[PDB]
C-alpha cells in the first residue's frame, strides 16, 4: 500500500505529502490511508491545474499565466497570504476555509475532493461545511462519477476525461493489489482514520486473567514491560536456583556401554503376509497353450503338471480356528478347479459359491452389534476393549535363517525392468555399465522373487477387489521367471480367496484366506506356524544323490486382513531395489572421489576387496560387492514385509547410541548426561517382533566387536 | 441460449440471487476459493483403483455424436451416464485411443508456436556436444541461478497485460485502453496466433511460461547461464563432472551494463552539483535507457552497486543493508560496532581524518573469485578466513579484508605516500587510498604484520606471507580453507537515511553507502487498438454498447459506450490532442518544487 | 555365516552408511499412535509439570487454570514449566541488544502482511474443527459454514474481503449473548432446525481444540497465522535459527557455524558439540511466556497492532481440548459392542476402565468442562513453533563472550524440536562450566533439554533435524527418498511428474546416474501397467490392449507415437527435462499427430491457472502439452449451507461470459449480474449483425435480459 503510493506516484508528490502531513507530526509508515488520500488529494489538484494558460485576448487556452492556481499543496501561512493577496487584488470575498485552486479566468476559489463514497453525499457534505456560496465545488470519484454546482464544470471534455480515467485506473490498480477495500473504509465523511483494533469485553477479561501472577490488568503489564530494563536478572536467578539444576557430562570411555536386554518369553512366531523360505511352486516351463495370460488358466495348467492329490488331513492346526472348515475350503477350491476342468469353457475369473466354510474362513458377519451403552450399561461383563501390554516373546532362530535364505542367489531371473533412452553421454555410458553391473548382481536374488511375488500377488487381489465387488474370487499366486535357458516360465506358489471387497476407506480390511503349498513339516518348529493351518495335500517327488525320495506336500492356509493402504505399500515394494544401490553407488563414489578415476570395474569385476558382512564362530566375516549388493537388497525388502512401529522406534532411539560409540571410536572424548535414560528408551522398543529381536541382537553383536 | 437460462434459472432462486447482486466482481475470485468439495488424499493409490474401473475417464456430451457406442470388437466406449456434478458423459480409454487412431485430424500449425518453449529445450539438446568425464572432488557453490532461457524478463503484470490483449482481445482492462506503448511482442505474437484453436487457456498459461523470469537458489559447480542450468544433472555429480553445450541460441542482454554506466555517470555529475537529490531524480525521470524510461528499469531489475543502491536512497526504497567494498560484497552477520572519528599518522608521515569500527563484529564477503569471513575487535583483528580459486583472488580478498579492518599495526606498515586521486581528480578517502596502496605492494606489511603457529586439523591450511599453502605456521588469525564456504544465504533491507552530499546513512547515525566507493572505470553502451478516455457510467443517449473488437470503426472523436474490463460498460471516446498522461502533474511540479524550498 | 549388517559400522563410519538405518521408503501402511486416551495423558502430564503454579478460575468459561509463571525455582531435573517473566524479558532485551533494529523491522513487515491479507486465505489450511456442526470440516466448507452463521447472525464484516474484517467479526461474534444455528435436513423431505448457544457454550466452542494433533477452529486461526508471521519475519533475519529454509540452505548454515566455532578456536582452547534434543517442547512452553516476549518485541508500536498480535497468546492461554470420539466397550458374555461418547465420560462409573484409564479419569475428572479439558499451561504441536525458535535462538545469543563475563562462551542453531549447541573454554572445567550456565539459563526461561537424547562430543561430528555432520561432510535424509510411482493426475501430468521428480532428485537430492536410470525404468513399467497402454506389440491383453493394437499396425513411424499409445520409451539421464510430447515430435506421424493434438477433442479439461500444469503434494510443477491424453477421472463422493455448491455454480457462468476470469483475478466494481447481461446483450446483438442468428432468438434473447433486469432490481 505505501510502497503501491511510492511506486504509481510522481515522487515529488510523494514528497509534498510527506512534509503536509510531517507538519501535522505524523508518520506514514504508521498510517498510510492518509498517505494515500493526501497523494490522491495533490495529484488531483496538480492535474486540475495543468495544460491551461489564459491567451493575449483572456480567452483559456490549453498547452502566459496559468489560469488556474493552485492553494492546496503549500503551507498555512503561505496558503493565507495567497488567497489575501487574490481578495485584494481581484476583490474576491474571503471564503470561510481555505479552498484548494483559484480560476482566474471566472475569477474564483474552488475547492475539489476526490471521494470513494458516492459523489452526492460528498458534494453535500462539503457544501454543509463551508456554508458559503461564494467558492465552488468540484467532487470526482473512482468510479467514472463527478458532480459540480450547476454542473457548470470549468475544464472541457478532455481535461475531465484525463482525471476521471486517471482515478479510475488508480481504482482498478489498488483492487486488484487487494488495498481498494481498506482504502475505501478508512473515508469517514470528510476524513481518513487509522486502523482501529482495540480489545473490549471478552477478551478484556481474558487478558486480564492471562497474565503472570504479579500483574492484573494488561495495561499494567504492558506499562512494565515497556518500562523494562536489563539488570542482572538472569544472573540472580542463576545464583538463586540450587546447584542441583545442572547438566552434568558423564565420560563414555570404552567400559559404560553394555548390551540391549532382549525381552523374555516364548519364541516369535512367523507373521509375514506369505511363505518367504518354505513355499513350493508348481511350474510350467514354456506357457504355449491356448488362451495364455490369463491367471485362471496359467494356474489349471499348472495345476494338471502334478499327481499326487491325496486325501488331506489336519497337520497343524489353527489353534483357534475351525479346522475341519479350513479342509473343506480346500475341498471345495479343488473340486471347483476340477468341475471348471471339466467345463471346457473357463472364463476370466472364477466367483466361487458362498458356503458356511467360505464365509467363516473370510470372517462374513463374525462381529459383535452395536449397541448404545445405556441399554446394555448393566451387562457385568461390560468391560473397555482388552488393550493390554503384548505378550513379549524370545528372539528364534527361525528369522536368521529367513534372512540368511533372503540374501542368496536363485536359479533365475526374477525381474524384467523396462526399456530407456540409448546411450550418448560419457556418463550415461557410464550409467549404463553400472546399472547392468548392479541388476546382473541381484538379478535373481531371493529377495527379488519376494518382490516380483508380492507385487503380482497385491496388483491381482486389488483388480480383482475393484472389478468383483461383493463375489468370492479365486485368485492364483502366479508368478513369472526366465530360466538359465532363457525360457518363459510360469511359476504357482498357491491360490487366494478374497471375501467381500466392499471398500471404502484407505484403512478399512478385506478378509481373505491364503492356501499356498509347502515342502516343510510344521510339526517341526510348531511356534512358527501357529497363526496357519497346514494340510498335507499330496507326496511329490524330489531327485537327489539317491534317487527320487517322495516326500509329503504341505499346504498351508491361513486367514490373513489387507487394506487399501497395505496392497499400495505391497506393490510398492520393487523401490525396495533402488535403495540397495543407493548404498552402495555413495560408497563406490566416495572412493573415486579419493582415486579421481572410476571404480565400477575394479569393484564389480575385481571381486578382492571386501567389508565385514556378517559374523561366524571364527570370528568376522567379509563378503565382496555382490554379498553386499544382495545383503542389502534383502534387509530393505524385509523391513518392506515386516513393517512395524517398533521398528522404526528402534531405529531411532538406536541411531543415538551409534552416533555416541562412533564418536567414542573416533578419538573424540564423548560424554553423556543421562545414558540410562536412553538405554531405557532404546529397550523399551522391544516387545514381540522377530525382526526388531533380530536387530537388537545384531546391535548387541556389534558393540561387543567395536568396544574391543 | 443456453448460458441466458442458466443465468436465468440461477437469478430464480433467493440465494443465487442474492449472492450475484450482493458481490462485486472485484470479490468474484474471493467466492471461488470455497469448494464444498473434499479433495482426493493419496492420488495416486486412488488413481491405481480407479483405472480398474470401466469408465473412469470423463468426456463431454457432443463425443455421442462422433464416437460410435461400440467398436468393431463391440467393446464399450462411452455410456450414457452422468458425471457427479455435471453432464460429462462417462468413457473408457478405450475411447480416447479410438479417437487417436480413427478420430478426425487438423493441421498442428500452432503447436510449435504456442509451445516454443519446449520444442526450443528439444533444438538445444538436439544440437548439443559431450566431452570426457572427470572424477574428482566436486564444490557446488550455492547460488541463485535462472532457469528458462528465451524469457523476454517482463514483470508478471507485464506478461499478463501482453497476455490479455494477445488472446483476450475484446476484455482487457482499463489500463490497455488507456495506454499508449503497444509492445512490438504483443502485435508479433497476434499475428502468430491468427487463426489458432488450441483452448485460449493453454495458449494464456504457455504465453505466461514463455514470457516470464524465474530464479532458484541451487549447487552450481560450473557454467551458471540459463542454458547451462536447465542440463544441471546432466553435467554436475558429487564425484563426476560432464563436459557439455548447449547447441541453441544465447540471448545475453547488456541493459545492465548500460544502467551500470548511467547511474555511474549521474552520481558523478551531481555530487559536483548543487542539488544532487532534485537534479539526479530529474534525470532519471528523463532519461531513455533502449526506448524504455530508466524508472522502469530501476524499479525492474534487481541490479546491486553503490551508484543504483545510493539512487533508490535518493528516490526511497528499499537496499540491502551492506557495501561492495574492494570488488567484494559485504555483509554483517553478528555483533554490533559503534563508528568513531580519529585521525591516524602513517608510516609515511601522512595525516588522515577515518572514521573506524569498534566493537566485536563478523562479516562474510562474497567476491566474484572467492568467499571469506572476517571476525574484528575494537581496532583489532582477530580471525580471518579465506577460501578462492586461485592465490591471486586470495591474496587481493585478504588485502581488502585486512584495509576493512582499519588496525593499527598496519597504519605502522604504510610505505610511500597516499595521494591517489580518482579519474575526476577528486580526492580519495583514506581507507580506499591505502587499498590501493596495499593493492600495489604489501611484502613489507606482511613481514611486518604477525607471525604466529597454527595447530594441524583437516580442512583448513595456513598461509605463509609470500601467499605459500603451509601447516605449521601462518599469519595471525589469517587461514584459508581447503573446501569452498557457501555464500550470504539472505540479505536484510532496512530503512536509510540519504543526506544531499549522497551518503546514505543507518538509523543508527552510522554511513552506508558514499559516491566516492563508486569506481570511476568507464564503459560502452551497447487497427492499433490503443488512445481511448472514458466519460464516466454508461450513456443511453450515445447508443447501444459496442464490444472493443468493433470500436474500429468509431469516426475521429465519436464518443460511444464500450464494454471494458470483465463486464463493465463505460462511455469512451477517440483522442483529439496529442498528448499522454505521461506529462501531467511536471509544470505543477517543479511550480511547487520551487514554492517549498 | 550369519549375515548381520550392523558389522559395517565397524569399517564404514555410522555417518556415511546412514542410509541403513532408516528402515522405510514411503509412508508406513499403519498411521497409528493415537487416541482419546493419548489426549488424556497429554493434559495430565502438561498440567504435572505446572502444578506447583498458581490456580485460578476463570471468569467466562468457569473452567480452572494454572499458572506456572514467576513460580518457585525449579529444585530437580525433571521438566519444569516455571518459567520467570523477567529472565526471558532481559534475554529478549539483550537479543535486541544484539541485533538492533530486528524487532522494529518484522513489526513493519507484519504490519504490512496484516493491512493486505484476506478471507480466503483461511482455506488455505488443513483439516479444522468446525464448531458450527461441532465436527471435522475442510478449510474451505468450514469458512464457508462459518461465514453464513455469522451472515445468519447479522455479522457481515467479512463481507468486505478481508482477513482483519473477519477477525473483528469474530471479535463481534464471541462478545454476542447468543448464537444461532441453522441446518437442513437433506432426506423423504426437506426441513429445518435451529439451535441456540448461549455465551459461554459459543465462547467454549471457539477455545476448543478437536482432536483426532489437534486442529483449532475458524476463531483461532488468523490470530496465530498473523503471529506466525512475524515470527517468521524475526527468524529470517536470524542467522542461529533454522526456519523457514530449505533443504539446501540448512546445509550451508551448519557449516558456517561449525567453521566459525571450530577455526576461531585457538591452539589453547577446546571446543565441544552437544546434539540434544528438547523433552517435551510444546508441554512446557506456557502462553504467558509468550505473550510477555510479543509485549518486548512489539514496544513502541500502533495499538492496534499491539492487540492483533497480543490475542493469539490469549486466546490460546485460556484454550479447551476435545476428548475425541470416546470408548469402546465390549462384553465377551454376549459378544456385545457398545460406544461411550467422551461428552459422558465426566459422569460415568470407574468400573469399566482399567486401572491406568481410571487413574487418567480421576486426575482429569476436575479439569472437565462441558465434555472438553481446560489446558491453560502448556502448548499444542505446530502453531508456535516459530515463536519458540526466536526464545531458543534469544538464549543461545545470550551465550556471547561478553555476557558470560568469563572463559567460555557458546553458539549454535536452534529449529525449535531439536539443537546443536557448541562450547568452547579453555579446560574440561571450563566446558562443564559454559555447559551447566547453559542448562540454568534454559531452565529459567523455561526450556528443558533431553538429556537422554542429547550428546556432547569434540567439536567435528553432529547431527541437526536429520542432518548428519561428520567432519565437513553432510548426510541429509530429513525426507529420503520420495514415491517414484505415478502420482495420479493423468496420463501425461503422471509421466512429465515422475521424470521431473527423477530430475530434482538428481540435482539436488545427490541421487546418482544409475540410480536415476533404474527409476525411470521402474516409473516407466509401472505407467505402463497402471494405464493398460502397453506396447502395441507386446501381448498382455488388458482392456486397451485391442485398440492399441489396430493403432499400432494402422501407423507407420512406430518410434513416434506416445508411450501411453503404445510406444518405446526414450528417456535417459539426457532429456529427463524434455516434455514427452516434444521430445518425439519430429518421428511422430502426420495423422497420428493431427488426430492427438485435435484441440476440438471432448478429452481436453483445463481448470483455473493455479491448477493449471501445477500438482499439490507442498507443490511442484511440470511442464506438458495439452494432448487428447490430458483428461481429467472421475470424481468421487447437518450442513448449514441449503446448496454446498451455490459458490462453485455462481463462480461458473462467469467463466461463460468472461473467460479471462479463469486466468486473472477479475476486477470491476458492478455487480455480477449486470456484467453477464451487458455482455449477452453485445453477443447477441453482434451475433445477429454477421447472420449466424435470426430474428426469434434476437427476441428470445432481449426478452430474457429485460426479464433479469427486472428480477434484480426488485
Ligand atoms: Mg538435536
Amino acid at each position: 500500500m505505501e510502497d503501491f503510493v511510492r511506486q504509481c506516484f510522481n515522487p515529488m508528490i510523494v514528497e509534498l505529502a510527506e512534509k503536509a502531513m510531517k507538519e501535522y507530526g505524523e508518520d506514514p509508515k504508521i498510517e498510510t490511508n492518509k498517505f494515500a488520500s493526501i497523494c490522491t488529494h495533490l495529484e488531483v489538484c496538480f492535474m486540475y491545474s495543468d495544460f491551461h494558460f489564459i491567451d493575449e485576448r483572456g480567452e483559456s487556452t490549453i498547452i502566459l499565466k496559468h489560469r488556474f492556481e493552485i492553494i492546496e499543496g503549500r503551507d498555512r501561512t503561505m496558503a493565507w497570504t495567497v488567497v489575501n493577496s487574490i481578495c485584494n487584488t481581484t476583490g474576491v470575498e474571503k471564503p470561510k476555509f481555505l479552498p484548494d485552486l483559484y480560476d482566474y479566468k471566472e475569477n474564483r476559489f474552488i475547492e475539489i475532493g476526490v471521494t470513494r463514497r458516492e459523489v452526492h453525499i460528498y458534494y453535500l457534505e462539503k457544501a454543509n461545511k463551508i456554508k458559503s456560496e461564494k467558492t465552488h465545488i468540484h467532487i470526482f470519484s473512482f468510479t467514472g462519477e463527478e458532480m459540480a454546482t450547476k454542473a457548470d464544470y470549468t475544464l472541457d471534455e478532455e481535461s475531465r476525461a484525463r482525471i476521471k480515467t486517471r482515478l479510475f485506473t488508480i481504482r482498478q490498480e489498488m483492487a486488484s493489489r487487494g488495498l481498494w477495500d481498506s482504502f475505501r473504509q478508512s473515508e469517514r465523511g470528510e476524513e481518513t482514520i487509522e486502523e482501529r483494533f482495540e480489545i473490549t469485553g471478552t477478551m478484556r477479561r481474558l487478558a486480564d486473567q492471562s497474565l503472570p501472577p504479579n500483574f492484573s490488568s494488561l495495561e499494567n503489564f504492558r506499562a512494565y514491560v515497556d518500562g523494562f530494563e536489563p539488570n542482572g536478572c538472569i544472573e540472580g536467578k542463576l545464583s538463586q536456583m540450587s546447584k542441583e539444576v545442572n547438566a552434568r557430562i558423564e565420560p563414555f570411555l570404552r567400559t559404560t556401554p553394555r548390551p540391549l536386554r532382549l525381552p523374555d518369553g516364548p519364541p516369535c512366531s512367523q507373521r509375514s503376509k506369505f511363505l518367504l523360505m518354505d513355499a513350493l511352486k508348481l511350474s510350467i516351463e514354456d506357457p504355449s497353450h491356448e488362451g495364455e495370460g490369463i491367471p485362471l488358466y496359467d494356474a489349471i495348467k499348472c495345476m494338471k503338471t502334478f499327481f499326487g492329490w491325496k486325501e488331506p488331513n489336519i497337520i497343524k492346526p489353527h489353534e483357534k480356528g475351525i479346522n475341519p472348515n479350513y479342509l473343506l475350503t480346500w475341498k471345495q477350491v479343488l473340486a471347483e478347479l476340477q468341475d471348471i476342468k471339466n467345463e471346457e469353457k473357463i472364463p476370466r475369473t472364477k466367483n466361487m459359491k458362498k458356503t458356511s466354510q467360505l464365509k467363516w474362513a473370510l470372517g462374513e458377519n463374525m462381529a459383535p452389534e452395536k449397541v448404545d451403552f445405556e441399554d446394555c450399561k448393566d451387562v457385568n461383563d461390560l468391560k473397555q476393549y482388552d488393550s493390554d501390554e503384548p505378550e513379549p516373546r524370545s528372539l528364534a532362530c527361525w528369522i536368521q535363517s529367513e534372512f540368511n535364505k533372503a540374501c542368496e542367489l536363485t536359479d533365475s531371473s526374477w525381474v524384467e525392468l523396462d526399456e530407456i533412452g540409448e546411450d550418448v553421454a560419457p556418463i550415461e555410458h557410464i550409467a549404463s555399465m553400472r546399472r547392468n553391473y548392479f541388476t546382473a548382481e541381484v538379478s535373481h536374488c531371493r529377495a527379488t522373487e519376494y518382490i516380483m511375488k508380492g507385487v503380482y500377488i497385491n496388483t491381482a487381489l486389488l483388480n480383482a477387489s475393484c472389478a468383483a465387488m461383493d463375489d468370492f474370487q479365486l485368485i492364483p499366486m502366479i508368478s513369472k521367471c526366465i530360466t538359465k535357458e532363457g525360457r518363459r516360465k510360469t511359476n504357482l506358489y498357491g491360490f487366494i480367496i478374497k471375501g467381500r471387497s466392499h471398500l471404502r476407506n484407505d484403512t478399512d480390511v478385506v478378509n481373505f484366506v491364503s492356501m499356498e503349498f509347502s515342502l516343510t513339516d510344521p510339526r517341526l518348529e510348531p511356534h512358527k506356524w501357529e497363526k496357519y493351518c497346514v494340510l498335507e495335500i499330496g507326496d511329490m517327488l524330489l531327485r537327489t544323490a539317491v534317487g527320487q525320495v517322495s516326500r509329503p506336500m504341505f499346504l498351508y492356509v491361513r486367514t490373513n486382513g489387507t487394506s487399501k493402504i497395505k496392497m499400495k505399500w505391497g506393490m510398492e515394494m520393487r523401490r525396495c531395489l533402488l535403495q540397495s544401490l543407493q548404498q552402495i553407488e555413495s560408497m563406490i563414489e566416495a572412493e573415486s572421489s579419493v582415486k579421481e578415476k572410476d571404480l565400477t570395474k575394479e569393484f564389480f569385476e575385481n571381486k578382492s576387496e571386501t567389508w565385514p558382512i556378517g559374523e561366524s564362530p571364527k570370528g568376522v566375516e567379509e563378503g565382496s560387492i555382490g554379498k553386499v549388493c544382495r545383503t542389502l537388497l534383502a534387509k530393505s525388502v524385509f523391513n518392506s514385509l515386516y513393517a512395524s512401529p517398533q521398528l522404526e522406534g528402534f531405529s531411532a532411539e538406536s541411531r543415538k547410541l551409534l552416533l555416541i560409540v562412533q564418536a567414542l571410536r573416533d578419538n573424540l572424548e564423548p560424554g553423556t548426561f543421562d545414558l540410562e535414560g536412553l538405554y531405557e528408551a532404546i529397550e523399551e522398543c522391544l516387545i514381540n517382533d522377530p525382526w526388531v529381536l533380530l536387530n537388537a541382537s545384531w546391535f548387541n553383536s556389534f558393540l561387543t566387536h567395536a568396544l574391543r | 441460449m443456453e448460458r441466458i437460462k442458466e443465468l436465468r434459472d440461477l437469478m430464480s432462486q433467493s440465494r443465487t440471487r442474492e449472492i450475484l447482486t450482493k458481490t462485486t466482481v472485484d470479490h468474484m475470485a474471493i467466492i471461488k476459493k470455497y469448494t464444498s468439495g473434499r479433495q482426493e488424499k493419496n492420488p495416486a493409490l486412488r488413481m491405481k483403483w480407479m483405472m480398474a474401473m470401466k469408465y473412469p475417464i470423463t468426456a463431454d456430451k457432443r463425443i455421442m455424436e462422433m464416437i460410435p457406442e461400440r467398436n468393431e470388437q463391440r467393446q464399450t466406449l462411452w455410456s450414457k451416464t452422468n458425471d457427479a456434478g455435471s453432464d460429462r458423459v462417462m468413457v473408457s480409454p478405450l475411447a480416447v485411443t479410438w479417437w487417436n487412431r480413427n478420430g478426425p485430424t487438423t493441421s498442428t500449425v500452432h503447436y510449435p508456436k504456442v509451445y516454443k518453449t519446449y520444442f526450443e529445450k528439444v533444438e538445444r539438446l538436439k544440437h548439443g556436444t559431450f566431452g570426457p568425464v572427470h572424477f574428482r572432488n566436486q564444490v557446488k557453490i550455492r547460488r541463485r541461478v535462472d532457469i528458462n532461457p528465451g524469457h523476454a524478463d517482463l514483470s508478471a503484470k507485464e506478461a499478463q497485460d501482453v497476455i490479455m490483449e494477445v488472446v483476450f482481445p475484446n476484455e482487457v482492462g482499463a489500463r490497455i485502453l488507456t495506454s499508449e506503448s503497444q509492445l512490438t511482442i504483443t502485435k508479433e505474437k497476434k499475428k502468430e496466433l491468427q487463426d489458432c484453436k488450441i483452448a485460449p487457456l493453454m495458449v494464456a498459461y504457455m504465453l505466461e511460461r514463455e514470457l516470464v523470469r524465474k530464479t532458484r537458489f541451487l549447487p552450481v559447480a560450473g557454467g551458471t547461464s540459463s542454458v547451462y542450468i536447465e542440463v544441471l544433472h546432466l553435467t554436475q555429480g558429487t564425484c563426476w563432472e560432464q563436459m557439455y553445450t548447449p547447441g541453441g541460441e544465447v540471448r545475453n542482454d547488456d541493459v545492465d551494463q548500460s544502467l551500470i554506466i548511467a547511474a555511474r555517470n549521474i552520481v558523478r555529475r551531481a555530487t559536483v552539483s548543487a542539488d544532487p537529490l532534485a537534479s539526479l531524480l530529474e534525470m532519471c525521470h528523463s532519461t531513455q535507457i533502449g526506448g524504455v524510461r530508466m524508472v522502469d528499469i530501476l524499479r525492474q531489475n534487481p541490479t546491486e552497486e553503490q551508484a543504483v543502491d545510493i539512487c533508490k536512497a535518493a528516490m526511497g526504497l528499499r537496499i540491502s543493508s551492506s557495501f561492495s567494498f574492494g570488488g567484494f560484497t559485504f555483509k554483517r552477520t553478528s555483533g554490533s560496532s559503534v563508528k568513531r572519528e580519529e585521525e591516524v599518522l602513517t608510516g609515511n608521515l601522512q595525516t588522515l581524518k577515518i572514521r573506524v569500527h569498534e566493537g566485536y563484529e563478523e562479516f562474510t564477503m562474497v567476491g566474484r573469485r572467492a568467499t571469506a569471513i572476517l571476525r574484528k575487535a575494537t581496532r583489532r583483528l582477530i580471525q580471518l578466513i579465506v577460501s578462492g580459486k586461485d592465490e591471486q583472488s586470495i591474496a587481493e580478498a585478504i588485502i581488502v579484508a585486512m584495509v576493512f579492518s582499519q588496525e593499527d599495526c598496519m597504519i605502522k606498515a604504510v610505505r610511500g605516500d597516499l595521494n591517489f586521486v580518482n579519474r575526476a581528480n577528486q580526492r580519495l578517502n583514506p581507507m580506499h587510498q591505502l587499498l590501493r596502496h596495499f593493492q600495489k605492494d604489501a611484502k613489507v606489511l606482511f613481514q611486518n604484520w604477525g607471525i604466529e603457529p597454527i595447530d594441524n586439523v583437516m580442512g583448513m591450511i595456513g598461509i605463509l606471507p609470500d601467499m605459500t599453502p603451509s601447516t605449521e605456521m601462518s599469519l595471525r588469525g589469517v587461514r584459508v580453507s581447503k573446501m569452498g564456504v557457501d555464500e550470504y544465504s539472505s540479505t536484510e533491507r532496512v530503512v536509510v537515511s540519504i543526506d544531499r552530499f549522497l551518503r546514505v546513512r543507518d538509523q543508527r547515525g552510522n554511513v552506508l553507502l558514499s559516491p566516492e566507493e563508486v569506481s570511476e572505470t568507464q564503459g560502452t553502451e551497447k487497427a492499433v487498438l490503443r488512445g481511448f478516455l472514458i466519460l464516466g457510467k454508461e450513456n443511453k443517449r450515445y447508443g447501444p454498447a459496442l464490444s472493443i473488437n468493433e470500436l474500429s470503426n468509431l469516426a475521429k472523436g465519436e464518443k460511444a459506450n464500450v464494454l471494458i474490463g470483465q463486464g463493465d460498460v463505460v462511455l469512451v471516446m477517440k483522442r483529439k490532442r496529442d498528448s499522454s498522461i505521461l506529462t501531467d502533474s511536471q509544470t505543477a511540479t517543479k511550480r511547487i518544487r520551487m514554492a517549498i524550498n | 555365516m550369519d549375515v548381520n549388517p550392523t558389522l559395517l559400522f565397524l569399517k564404514v563410519p555410522v555417518q556415511n552408511a546412514i542410509s541403513t538405518t532408516f528402515p522405510y521408503t514411503g509412508d508406513p501402511p499403519y498411521s497409528h499412535g493415537t487416541g482419546t486416551g493419548y489426549t488424556m495423558d497429554t493434559v495430565n502430564r502438561t498440567h504435572k509439570y505446572s502444578e506447583k503454579g498458581k490456580w485460578t478460575t476463570n471468569t467466562e468459561t468457569g473452567a480452572p487454570q494454572l499458572n506456572p509463571i514467576d513460580g518457585p525455582l525449579p529444585e530437580d531435573n525433571e521438566p519444569s514449566g516455571y518459567a520467570q517473566t523477567d529472565c526471558v524479558l532481559e534475554a529478549m532485551a539483550f537479543l535486541e541488544e544484539s541485533h538492533p533494529g530486528i524487532f522494529e523491522n518484522s513489526c513493519l513487515e507484519t504490519m504490512e502482511i496484516v493491512q493486505q491479507t484476506r478471507v480466503d486465505k483461511l482455506t488455505q489450511g488443513r483439516q479444522t474443527y468446525d464448531w458450527t456442526l461441532n465436527r471435522n470440516q475442510p478449510a474451505a466448507t468450514a469458512l464457508a459454514n462459518t461465514i453464513e452463521v455469522f451472515r445468519s447472525n447479522g455479522l457481515t464484516a467479512n463481507e468486505s474481503g478481508r482477513l482483519i474484517d473477519f477477525l473483528k467479526d469474530v471479535m463481534d461474534s464471541m462478545d454476542k449473548e447468543e448464537m444461532e444455528i441453522t441446518t437442513h435436513f437433506q432426506r423423504r423431505t426437506i426441513g429445518k432446525k435451529k439451535q441456540r448457544l448461549n455465551k459461554r457454550s459459543y465462547l467454549i466452542r471457539a477455545l476448543t481444540l478437536n482432536t483426532m494433533i489437534a486442529t483449532p477452529g475458524m476463531q483461532i486461526r488468523g490470530f496465530v497465522y498473523f503471529v506466525e508471521a512475524l515470527a517468521r519475519s524475526i527468524c529470517e533475519k536470524l542467522e542461529q535459527s533454522g526456519l523457514p529454509v530449505g533443504g539446501n540452505e540448512k546445509k550451508a548454515k551448519l557449516a558456517n557455524v561449525v567453521r566459525k566455532m571450530m577455526t576461531n578456536s585457538q591452539d589453547t582452547e577446546l571446543s565441544f558439540t552437544i546434539t540434544g534434543d528438547n523433552t517435551k517442547w510444546n508441554e512446557n512452553q506456557n502462553p504467558r511466556m509468550f505473550l510477555a516476549m510479543i509485549t518486548y518485541i512489539t514496544r513502541n508500536q500502533p495499538e492496534w497492532f499491539r492487540n492483533v498480535l497480543s490475542i493469539a497468546p490469549i486466546m490460546f492461554s485460556n484454550k479447551m481440548a476435545r476428548l475425541g470420539k470416546g470408548y469402546m466397550f465390549e462384553s465377551k458374555s454376549m459378544k456385545l459392542r457398545t460406544q461411550v461418547p467422551a461428552e459422558m465420560l465426566a459422569n460415568i462409573d470407574l468400573k469399566y476402565f482399567n486401572k491406568s484409564t481410571r487413574e487418567k479419569i480421576e486426575k482429569i475428572r476436575p479439569l472437565l468442562i462441558d465434555g472438553t479439558a481446560s489446558l491453560s499451561p502448556g502448548m499444542m504441536m505446530g502453531m508456535f513453533n516459530m515463536l519458540s525458535t526466536v526464545l531458543g535462538v534469544s538464549i543461545l545469543n545470550l551465550g556471547q563472550k561478553k555476557y558470560t563475563k568469563t572463559t567460555y562462551w557458546w553458539d549454535g542453531l536452534q529449529s525449535s524440536d531439536d539443537f546443536a549447541l557448541i562450547v568452547n573454554a579453555p579446560n574440561h572445567e571450563g566446558i562443564q562450566a559454559g555447559v551447566d550456565r547453559f542448562y540454568r539459563t534454559c531452565k529459567l526461561v523455561g526450556i528443558n533439554m533431553s538429556k537422554k537424547k542429547s550428546y556432547i562430543n569434540r567439536t567435528g561430528t553432529f547431527e541437526f533435524t536429520s542432518f548428519f555432520y561428520r567432519y565437513g561432510f553432510v548426510a541429509n535424509f530429513s525426507m529420503e527418498l520420495p514415491s517414484f510411482g505415478v502420482s495420479g493426475i493423468n496420463e501425461s501430468a503422471d509421466m512429465s511428474v515422475g521424470v521431473t521428480v527423477i530430475k530434482n532428485n538428481m540435482i539436488n537430492n545427490d541421487l546418482g546416474p544409475a540410480t536415476a536410470q533404474m527409476a525411470l525404468q521402474l516409473f516407466i513399467k509401472d505407467y505402463r501397467y497402471t494405464y493398460r497402454c502397453h506396447r502395441g506389440d507386446t501381448q498382455i491383453q488388458t482392456r486397451r490392449a485391442f485398440e492399441l493394437g489396430k493403432l499400432w499396425e494402422q501407423t507407420r513411424s512406430k518410434a513416434g507415437l506416445l508411450v501411453s499409445d503404445g510406444g518405446p520409451n526414450l528417456y535417459n539421464i539426457r532429456n529427463l527435462h524434455i516434455p514427452e510430447v516434444c521430445l518425439k515430435w519430429e518421428l511422430m506421424d502426420e495423422d497420428y499427430q493431427g488426430r492427438l493434438c485435435n484441440p476440438m477433442n471432448p478429452f481436453v479439461s483445463h481448470k483455473e491457472i493455479d491448477s493449471v500444469n501445477n500438482a499439490v503434494v507442498k507443490s511442484m510443477e511440470y511442464d506438458a502439452v495439452a494432448t487428447t491424453h490430458s483428461w481429467i477421472p472421475k470424481r468421487n463422493r447437518r450442513g448449514i449451507l441449503e446448496d454446498e455448491q451455490m459458490y462453485q455454480k455462481c463462480c461458473n457462468l462467469f467463466e461463460k461470459f468472461f473467460p479471462s476470469s479463469s486466468y486473472r483475478r477479475p476486477v470491476g466494481i458492478s455487480s455480477m449480474v449486470e456484467a453477464m447481461v451487458s455482455r449477452a446483450r453485445i453477443d447477441a446483438r453482434i451475433d445477429f449483425e454477421s447472420g449466424r442468428i435470426k430474428k426469434e432468438e434476437f427476441a428470445e434473447i432481449m426478452k430474457i435480459c429485460s426479464t433479469i433486469e427486472e428480477l434484480r432490481r426488485q
